[PDB]
RNA sequence: GCCGCGA
DNA sequence: GAATGTGCAACAGCATGATCGCGGCAAGCTGCGTGCAAAAGTCGTGCCAGC
């Protein structure tokens, strides 16, 4: 965790949270399975504004 | 070495829970040659068993020249694979994973049949964590 | 103004500022003459750094 | 970073306390050092105290050796107590201890349904105290809150009443300690039993990779509509029978089971019964029962079979089939659209999970778990029919 | 005289068919013997406190003229018995007292002496003793301490095995470990350099230490190396000749010996040609030049002309070099061997490496290297080289690593200096130089030759040394200001650092662990236990696989199949059954001796090293009547190895089958018939047992029960008894027979029996009487059977009909069907034994004080106490019941109107005072057993207490009274032989008591002599009765200096019944276990034609996939003895004549093929034959030796005795459908115990409890009501299964959602269902965290 | 945190 | 024919090594001092209001 975070500190990136290990971290619903339809949803609503 | 195993199931778990099924189908005509695997001179692996709940990438010409047997992009189950046998067909072109063309996830054609159920696999079915649990399960048992 | 202070961080128990000056949930972020503690749900000690 | 209470009033400082004050000491002195126009040595040297503190402190252990509180361990820093082993597996990262849970020893059940799982009513009436309480209050037995939980307390009659009413069709999910794959956690129907250890259907034990010398399990209450149906569609013992690894069906009988089947359908050149010539499976049954006939006795029997050819549709054939009592009588039990050919062999444990995937395979998803539940009931009794034993 | 008085009550039919030759030992002896060793005395300085003593002092100050003489020590008497200190919860000790005297020096007169002050003993620290069963009762805690396994002391030789930098080169090192001090490594560069790792420091060369003992580089190069001369004188430039020395070399040049052509160039190089070379006698040849210019010279020739001159050594000569030195006269040059052909090319090669060449340059250069910090003066050079090696205080060899540093470098002398010479390195160095050449051998590192076992005396005496060094370190500064006037007491003693280590040591310690208490096999196997760990020892994570491996000279010495399995398999081991330790320390195992070819019964240890050279022959070889063998041809172990040997090359004997097995394997029955691994799992299954209501002894043993239950000191055993006097339910008094005796006062033995009493693991300990009333006793005999004790036999479960058949998959797996009968006849239930504690003491605003009367509490809960706050003994307490009513005082000096109209309402106090009462946890039941109230001097005692101090005194006066009782009986009847011997008044002089005034005088001398004497006997035995009563008196009635805080304590203990249900765990001791999974009723098991059911249905398919074969054979001969048993008691039900049930007895005990067994009935009394077989009616109790047991031919033969099927399986019918299943099934009787894994300790469940602050998540485990952990695997399962809503529920709402926690519980109770999701405070606590750095991380929108 | 134990 | 960089191999340091449960101990207790103004609190003392 050391190395990844200051790569992560130095560079200023963004998670965006597209994977299954974010949104179980930070608890959101996972995008698969039963939670795919939710995040689907979601992403339609970012593109539209 | 069950610590070991373990190990070894987590980084898989790690590397490939990021990967669930985003289209239906990608429309690639890229795939595998599967043939029945030989060591020398036994058979350790019919072609039944490689080939079962897989989508054709091409179809498959009997030996018999300009004979359709099954159509490309069709998925096969026991009675294809069935009338496939009954010829004397030794090699398929089969779409694979690693050749999807799609981007942040995997063609609901491109991965077969999900081996739970008969059916298709279906969007949203997280492939990555299934396949790095079944890669992983076994290790316990394995003599080192 | 140790490590663990009450003038920041925020009070110790519940709405009571220390001395006792203002300590009813009546007052709401008001500060005491006496000491800086400020009147709040004391779960602000998870949160001022 | 609470620190730690103990005998008396006095409070022992903890390790992130303790670099806290040791960098908020060296940094006082060399502030107050500053002012008094130290020498440069000392002023330098302090410089250096303090860089060292901080570093300990920010991450112990690194550029130098690692300070030790009173015992001689390793003051851990802020990097070492991330979230446990440094990352986030301990709190956080699929890391938290979750309520409604229970645990305890797994016995057997043989009489439990494929979806179907013993729970202590002793575990159950607290994992499912707030469903309780909400019965209680709604059906008038309780007015408040409180009168409903000093009744719970009390366990009436009542109280159990309502508690069967609420296990009634609500799921329960069910893992062991390693979870190596997906199906060492499962959903199950509770069915309240007069014990203390869980009763689980031994079909799925090969799932599980449980047996019944000492294990102990988990429960998990999917309090949520969503969960409720997610255990029910998607968790249930019925939904996972092939395996997500080859296709091969999981849940496969084996043990006394095969053993009960095996010496059902095994043929002998001599028995009670000798080309005798039977109506029906029925009376291969009659005959057995009534001590007759012998199950292994080789007999022919009029049989009808169903086949699929037709479209979405059943033919019957009938026919005369040279077999043993034993075939005849586990007929009785497989559905309608399977070959005869598939129980006139010894059934060794690979032509009964080959019955199984066919029979998957060609009906469908309820028929074979009907069967495979006939199949464990029948080789469970005929496995104590036989009386198998190992001697010297 | 055949059997003793014990062994006549039930007689074991052994199998045998060997001989036993040595009888098992004492099974405790290790402890015992270390911890002797170390407190007793000893005239010279060998081990204990003495040798410590001898170590540490005398001491004096630095040129003080004060010196601290000491002589002698002594410990003291404990102030409490081991029952009085284990039920006070205080630690079992003794104080020790040390006599040492001040001398003053004079300071005028050189070695003169002003002062001797001989001052008396003082005392410091105090030494906790060990019981007599080998366990420390420190805090009120058995703490029985590991012995320990570690690597003895010495020089090791090391090959790396060869793979460190993948070019094949291996790499030889050598390793010099001490008792205490720093170690040093000798490790060869693949660039075959010497290098030395220091205090594991960076590596160096080792020429610098080399000439760090003042050793020039000229004789460095002498000495680890052999000199050649090379003569040239008149050009001619000689050639010595050495024929040993060229074994392989090409001959550059015609090579011509005395004239004449010896070997041509380039000719054979045979041994013929060196042999021929060698016959003939010539001087000195010439060789051509070439030759010599690849050799190095060793020594540095002068010029005689100038004092320039080439010195430079390890160094090539040049051809103008030759001119040089022929200009300067040297005739003779000194040259080092030069030959690479077994030798080869060390020392000089790292001499080139480093230029320091003076013992100040090396000095210095290692200064720097151990320690980078300040430069040396010259001096701190030399303290440190003195003190890191060669120092007597600071580096210590043990004598154990001196013999191993003489024995790896054979050495003639053992005994030496504690401390390493000179020589002591060249030696070391020059041996890792042969290793590489190619003379000698790596030795192997797990070798039990190479490993030392420390017991707790060895242990004690390190800790006990390490405080004497720190009292000692102060003490010297102490004597540098004393006056004449100070004393011992005043001299600084400093009990408090002795003591403190020394309560470190037993109490705090990674092998002092608490000792298990289930069955006395667990206590056994816990004493006699080896671990590899600790803190001389290797960490877990330090061992690899060949330390985890059964090593071949693991024989004798530790059990191959006794080990823990999980985290510790291999690294925890138990001492085999006659497995003792080696003075030095290492494990020796007894052999019989061989000589010529009759075994002869003469006995000797053979250790590790001893027994790889002799031939040792095999425990199951037959022998004949003389002892020869019957065979020519005889198995046996040679070297590691096993191979066929002639009868007279045979050198030793193995002495039993048993000598492989330790104590708690030896209790499998047919333990050769199992396989290891499930022979290791019911080994260590067999400790788990608990003891049940009633004992009940194996009907199929191994004869190593008797044993195990006497020598674990659970038992009660007769010291000296002869007849029994007197038998209780817990005292036993006998009265010793006349023939020993201990002159004047007579005397009778008294054992106070222990009665229902907590363990460690909460189980119970009691003990019953075995013998009746006026029972002849004998010594050694058993009294009292303890806890899972059956007749002094040891007994931890029960017999139990077993068949092995399917039933209706209610055994399935390993599942276990067990009848309603064994759950009515109270077989496997037991009894736990709880202990609570609640303590008075005093606070801010006054004292905690008890009472019955509590505020605020009605008169339900008040039932049960009585006057002065206590429950009474044996109610029933169960839920949340009061036990003891303690109030504690609040604070308040503002008495404002509402408080005053409230005190004036309701009492004084107006319940002021708040309640901290004892209650019983919730889920614990049962009724209470004892009170043990603890009071502090100076307040007033407890009404309770008053009637505890009674009851001591009562029993004190009455188990005091019958020495007293005796005697006076005694001198009543010498004082009525005396009067009968003169003026006798017969029954008339009986009726007058005080002897009738003493007879009056009647003669003189009677008068004067006989009377007066008896009545001075009288007077002096009641005044010394009445002193010891009263000293017993005050004794009990004291009141306990407590803790400064606590000011009473109170202490009850709860007792309850755990009958056998479902869930509960059961096993076998062959490492065949399960959970039971119904309780059948009567009517629906099995029964046979006779109409018995079964008890136990086990599943026959765990026999052939796990190979206990001997589940199958122990069921048989179970079946066969109980056979027996029940012959024997159909013949006793019908009351025949003795005469024929004596017959029968005798039949049935000498059937066998061979059987060492000659029990007879003849010379057996009627009574005791009737006695017997009443006993044994039962079953017959069997017992087969481990590797030599019964033949399935006795078996048989055994079963056709008691008419029962030969196959050992009959006919078995349903007991529901009454329907016989078709084939037979084994039926049988087997030996199950309960494990101590029961569900009612294993059943949790929680729905909303306490949480953590931090990370605001549910607690963990049991007894804190916590919640199961949804650890990785279970949400990456989640996951694969693509229940999102059920994971998140479980990663927010359920754990770390503070408000979403409160929101779902509302939605429930309300009837919703709804999620409301938040966001977890973990990740919250992480984002803390991680800004707490100088990272800023954030949630963007 | 050590020590022992269960799968 | 001597000179100048690129490849390269040994080497030292960092990171990791299955999951979930149960029972017992032993600790871990942390840092002044100073003399004075400046303030606040307290105690011995006298006061009025209720019975
Ligand atoms: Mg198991
Ligand atoms: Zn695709
Ligand atoms: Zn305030």
């Amino acid at each position: 965790t050391t190395r990844v975070l200051t790569e992560a500190a130095v560079a200023g990136k963004r998670d965006e949270l597209r994977g299954l290990k974010e949104n179980v971290i930070v608890g959101r619903l996972i995008p698969a399975g039963t939670g795919y339809a939710y995040h689907q949803d979601r992403m339609r609503r970012r593109a539209a504004g | 070495k069950t610590a070991n195993s373990g190990y070894l199931t987590r980084r898989l778990v790690d590397v490939a829970q990021d990967l669930v099924v985003t289209e239906d189908d990608c429309g690639t005509h890229e795939g595998i040659m599967m043939t029945p695997v030989i060591e020398g001179g036994d058979v350790k692996e019919p072609l039944r068993d490689r080939v079962l709940g897989r989508v054709t990438a091409e179809d498959v010409l009997k030996p018999g020249t300009a004979d359709i047997l099954v159509p490309r992009n069709t998925l096969l189950h026991e009675q294809w694979c069935d009338l496939l046998e009954e010829n004397s067909v030794d090699a398929v072109k089969v779409r694979s994973v690693v050749s999807c063309d799609t981007d942040f996830g995997v063609c609901a054609h491109c991965y077969g049949r999900d081996l739970a159920r008969g059916h298709i696999i279906n969007k949203g079915e997280a492939i990555g964590v299934i396949a790095a649990q079944s890669i992983g399960e076994p290790g316990t048992q394995l003599t080192m | 103004d140790g490590l663990f202070c009450a003038r920041i961080f925020g009070p110790v128990k519940d709405y009571e500022c220390l001395c006792g000056k203002y300590k009813r949930l009546k007052h709401r972020g008001v500060i005491c003459e006496k000491c800086g503690v400020e009147v709040t749900q004391t779960k602000v000690r998870r949160e001022r750094m | 970073r609470p620190l730690v209470p103990l005998d008396g009033g006095r409070f022992a400082t903890s390790d992130l306390n303790d670099l806290y004050r040791r960098v908020i000491n060296r940094n006082n002195r060399l502030k107050r050092l500053l002012d008094l126009a130290a020498p440069d040595i000392i002023v330098r040297n302090e410089k250096r105290m303090l860089q060292e503190a901080v570093d300990a402190l920010l991450d112990n252990g690194r550029r130098g050796r690692a300070i030790t509180g009173s015992n001689k361990r390793p003051l851990k820093s802020l990097a070492d107590m991330i979230k446990g082993k440094q990352g986030r597996f301990r709190q956080n990262l699929l890391g938290k201890r979750v309520d409604y849970s229970g645990r305890s020893v797994i016995t057997v059940g043989p009489y439990l349904r494929l979806h179907q799982c013993g729970l202590p009513k002793k575990m159950a009436l607290e994992l499912f105290k707030p469903f309780i309480y909400g019965k209680l209050e709604l059906r008038g037995l309780a007015t408040t809150i409180k009168a409903a939980k000093k009744m719970v307390e009390r366990e009436e009659a009542v109280v159990w009443d309502i508690l069967d009413e609420v296990i009634r069709e609500h799921p329960v999910l069910l893992n062991r300690a390693p979870t190596l794959h997906r199906l060492g956690i499962q959903a199950f129907e509770p069915v309240l039993i007069e014990g203390k250890a869980i009763q689980l259907h031994p079909l799925v034990c090969a799932a599980y990779n449980a047996d019944f010398d000492g294990d102990q399990m988990a429960v998990h209450v999917p309090l949520t509509l969503e969960a409720q149906l997610e255990a029910r569609a998607l968790m249930m013992s019925t939904n996972n029978i092939l395996s997500p690894a080859n296709g091969e069906p999981i849940i496969v009988p084996s043990q006394d089971v095969v053993l009960g089947l095996y010496y059902m359908t095994r043929d002998c050149v001599n028995a009670k019964g000798e080309g005798m010539v039977l109506t029906g499976p029925k009376e291969a049954e009659r005959l057995y029962r009534s001590g007759l006939a012998s199950l292994h006795a080789r007999v022919k029997v009029r049989i009808t079979e169903y086949e699929k050819d037709a479209n979405g549709e059943l033919v019957a054939k009938t026919s005369l089939k040279d077999t043993t009592v034993g075939r005849a009588i586990l007929w009785m039990i497989v559905p309608k659209g399977l070959p005869y050919s598939i129980v006139n062999q010894a059934l060794g444990k690979k032509a009964i999970s080959k019955m199984l995937n066919t029979c998957y395979r060609i009906l469908g998803l309820k028929p074979t778990v009907i069967f495979a539940d006939q199949i464990m009931y029948t080789g469970f009794a005929y496995a104590a029919r036989s009386g198998a034993s190992v001697g010297i | 005289m055949v059997y003793s008085y014990t062994e006549k009550k039930r007689i074991r039919k052994d199998f045998g068919k060997r001989p036993q030759v040595l009888d098992v030992p004492y099974l405790l002896s290790i402890q015992l013997d270390s911890f002797q060793k170390f407190i007793e005395q000893d005239p010279e300085g060998q081990y204990g406190l003495e040798a410590a003593f001898r170590s540490v002092f005398p001491i004096q100050s630095y040129s003080g003229n004060s010196e601290l003489q000491y002589v002698s020590y002594r410990l003291g008497e404990p102030v409490f018995d081991v029952q009085e200190c284990q039920i006070r919860g205080v630690t079992y000790s003794a104080p020790l007292r040390v006599k040492l005297r001040l001398v003053i020096y004079e300071r005028e007169a050189p070695e003169g002496t002003v002062k001797d002050i001989k001052e008396q003993e003082v005392y410091m620290g105090e030494i906790p003793l060990m019981t007599d069963n080998g366990t420390f009762v420190i805090n009120g805690t058995e703490r029985v301490i590991v012995s320990q396994l570690h690597r003895s002391p010495g020089v090791f030789f090391d090959s790396d095995k060869g793979k460190t930098h993948s070019s094949g080169k291996v790499l030889y090192n050598a390793r010099i470990i001490p008792y205490r001090g720093s170690w040093l490594d000798f490790e060869f560069d693949p660039k075959d350099n010497l290098f030395v790792r220091i205090d594991r420091r960076r590596k160096l060369p080792a020429t610098i230490i080399l000439r760090a003992l003042n050793y020039t580089t000229e004789q460095i190069l002498d000495l680890f190396f052999e000199k050649v001369i090379f003569e040239i004188r008149d050009n001619k430039l000689q050639m010595e000749l050495v024929p040993e020395r060229l074994r392989g070399e090409t001959a550059s040049f015609d090579i011509e010996a005395n004239g004449k052509v010896y070997v041509e160039k380039g000719r054979r190089i045979t041994a013929r040609h060196i042999r021929q070379l060698e016959k003939d006698d010539v001087k000195l040849i010439e060789v051509p030049v070439e030759y010599i210019a690849g050799k190095v010279v060793a020594k540095d020739y002068i010029d005689e002309s100038t004092g320039e001159l080439i010195c430079a050594a390890n160094m090539e000569l040049s051809l103008d070099l030759l001119a040089k030195l022929s200009q300067s006269g040297h005739k003779r040059i000194e040259t080092l061997f030069t030959n690479d052909l077994d030798h080869g090319p060390y020392i000089s090669e790292t001499l080139r490496v480093d230029p320091t060449n003076d013992r100040l340059s090396a000095l210095v250069e290692i200064y720097r290297m151990m320690r980078p910090g300040e430069p040396p003066t010259r001096e701190a050079a030399e303290s440190l080289f003195e003190n890191l090696f060669f120092s007597e205080d600071r580096y210590d060899l043990s004598a154990v690593g001196r013999m191993k540093f003489n024995r790896s470098l054979l050495r003639e002398e053992i005994e030496g200096s504690g401390i390493l010479s000179k020589d002591d390195i060249i030696d070391v160095m020059k041996k890792l130089i042969d290793i590489r050449n190619g003379k000698g051998e790596v030795d192997d590192i797990d070798h039990l030759g190479n490993r030392r076992i420390r017991s707790v005396g060895e242990m004690a005496e390190n800790q006990f040394r390490v405080g004497l060094v720190r009292v000692e370190r102060a003490v010297k500064e102490r004597l540098s200001l004393g006056d004449l006037d100070t004393l011992m007491p005043q001299d600084m003693i400093n009990a408090k650092p002795i003591s403190a280590a020394v309560k470190e040591f037993f109490g705090s310690s990674q092998l002092s662990q608490f000792m298990d208490q289930n069955n006395p096999l667990s206590e056994i196997t816990h004493k006699r236990r080896i671990s590899a760990l600790g803190p001389g020892g290797l960490t877990r994570e330090r061992a690899g696989f060949e330390v985890r491996d059964v090593h071949p000279t693991h024989y004798g010495r530790v059990c191959p199949i006794e080990t823990p399995e999980g985290p510790n398999i291999g690294l925890i081991n138990s001492l085999s059954v006659y497995a003792q330790t080696n003075e030095y320390g290492f494990l020796e195992t007894p052999y019989r001796k061989v000589t010529d070819g009759v075994v002869t019964d003469e006995i000797h240890y053979l250790s590790a090293i001893e027994e790889g050279n002799y031939v040792i022959a095999q425990a199951n070889s037959n022998l004949d009547e003389e002892g020869h063998f019957v065979e020519d041809l005889v198995t046996c172990r040679s070297k590691g190895e096993s191979s066929l040997f002639s009868r007279d090359q045979v050198d030793y004997m193995d002495v039993s089958t048993q000598q492989v097995v330790s104590v708690g394997a030896s209790l499998i029955p047919f333990l050769e018939h199992d396989d290891a691994n499930r022979a290791l799992m019911g080994a260590n299954m067999q400790r788990q047992a608990v003891p049940t209501l009633r004992a009940d002894k194996p009907l199929v043993g191994t004869g190593m029960e008797r044993a195990v239950a006497v020598d674990s000191g659970v038992t009660a055993v007769a010291k000296r008894g002869g007849v029994v006097q007197y038998v209780d339910a817990s005292r036993i008094v006998i009265k010793v027979n006349e023939d020993e005796m201990y002159p004047g006062e007579a005397g009778i033995d008294i054992y106070n029996l222990t009665k229902y009493t907590r363990s460690n693991q909460n189980t119970c300990i009691n003990q019953m009487p075995c013998v009746s009333l006026g029972e002849p006793v004998e010594r050694g005999d058993v009294l009292a059977d303890g806890p899972s004790t059956d007749l002094g036999e040891l007994a931890l479960g029960q017999n139990m009909r077993v068949a092995f058949m399917p039933w209706n998959g209610y055994n399935f797996e390993d599942s276990i069907l067990v009848s309603e009968r064994v759950v009515q006849e109270d077989r496997f239930t037991t009894i736990h034994i709880q202990e609570l504690a609640c303590v008075s003491r005093d606070t801010k605003l006054g004292p905690e004080e008890i009472t019955a009367d509590i505020p605020n509490v009605g008169e339900a809960a008040l039932s049960k106490l009585d006057e002065s706050g206590i429950v009474y003994i044996g109610a029933e307490v169960t839920g949340g019941d009061i036990l003891v009513g303690k109030v504690t005082p609040k604070g308040e000096t503002q008495l404002t109107p509402e408080e005053k109209l409230l005190r004036a309402i309701f009492g004084e106090k107006a319940s002021d005072v708040k309640d901290s009462s004892l209650r019983v946890p919730n889920g614990v039941s049962g009724t209470v057993i004892d009170v043990q109230v603890f009071t502090r001097d100076g307040v007033e005692k407890d009404k309770r207490a008053l009637e505890i101090e009674e009851m001591q005194l009562k029993q004190a006066k009455k188990d005091l009274s019958e020495e007293l009782q005796i005697l006076e009986a005694g001198l009543f009847s010498r004082i009525r032989a005396v009067l009968v011997a003169g003026g006798v008044e017969a029954e008339k002089l009986d009726k007058l008591p005080r002897d009738r005034w003493l007879e009056l005088g009647l003669t003189d001398e009677e008068k004067q002599n006989q009377l007066e004497q008896l009545a001075e006997q009288y007077d002096e035995l009641k005044h010394e009765f009445e002193k010891k009563l009263e000293a017993k008196r005050r004794k009990i009635t004291q009141g306990d200096d407590l803790a400064p805080g606590v000011l009473k304590i109170v202490k009850v203990y709860l007792a309850v019944k755990r009958r056998i249900q479902p869930g509960d765990k059961m096993a076998g001791r062959h490492g065949n276990k399960g959970v039971i999974s119904k309780i059948n009723p009567i009517e629906d098991m099995p029964y046979d034609e006779n109409g018995t059911p079964v008890d136990i249905v086990l599943n026959p398919l765990g026999v052939p996939s796990r190979m206990n074969i001997g589940q199958i054979l122990e069921t048989h001969l179970g079946m066969a003895a109980k056979g027996i048993g029940d012959k024997i008691n159909a013949m006793l039900k019908q009351q025949q004549e003795v005469a024929k049930l004596r017959e029968f007895i005798q039949r049935a005990y000498d059937l066998g093929a061979d059987v060492r067994q000659k029990v007879d009935l003849s010379t057996f009394s009627d009574e005791e034959v009737m006695r017997l077989a009443e006993n044994l009616r039962k079953g017959m109790p069997i017992a087969t030796p481990v590797f030599d047991g019964a033949k399935e031919a006795e078996i048989k033969e055994l079963l056709k005795l008691g008419d029962l099927p030969t196959s050992g399986q009959i006919r078995l019918y349903d007991g529901r459908t009454g329907e016989q299943f078709e084939r037979p099934v084994t039926v049988g009787y087997m030996y199950m115990l309960k494990l101590n894994h029961l569900v009612d300790d294993k059943m949790h469940a929680r729905s909303t409890g306490s949480y953590s602050l931090v990370t605001q998540q549910p607690l963990g485990g049991k007894a804190q009501f916590g919640g199961q952990r949804f650890g990785e695997m279970e949400v990456w399962a989640l996951e694969a299964y693509g229940a999102a809503y059920t994971l998140q529920e479980m990663l927010t709402v359920k754990s770390d959602d503070v408000n979403g926690r409160t929101k779902m519980y509302k939605n429930i109770v309300d009837g919703n269902h709804q999620m409301e999701p938040g966001m977890p405070e973990s990740f919250n606590v992480l984002l803390k965290e991680i800004r707490s750095l100088g990272i800023n991380i954030e949630l963007e929108d």
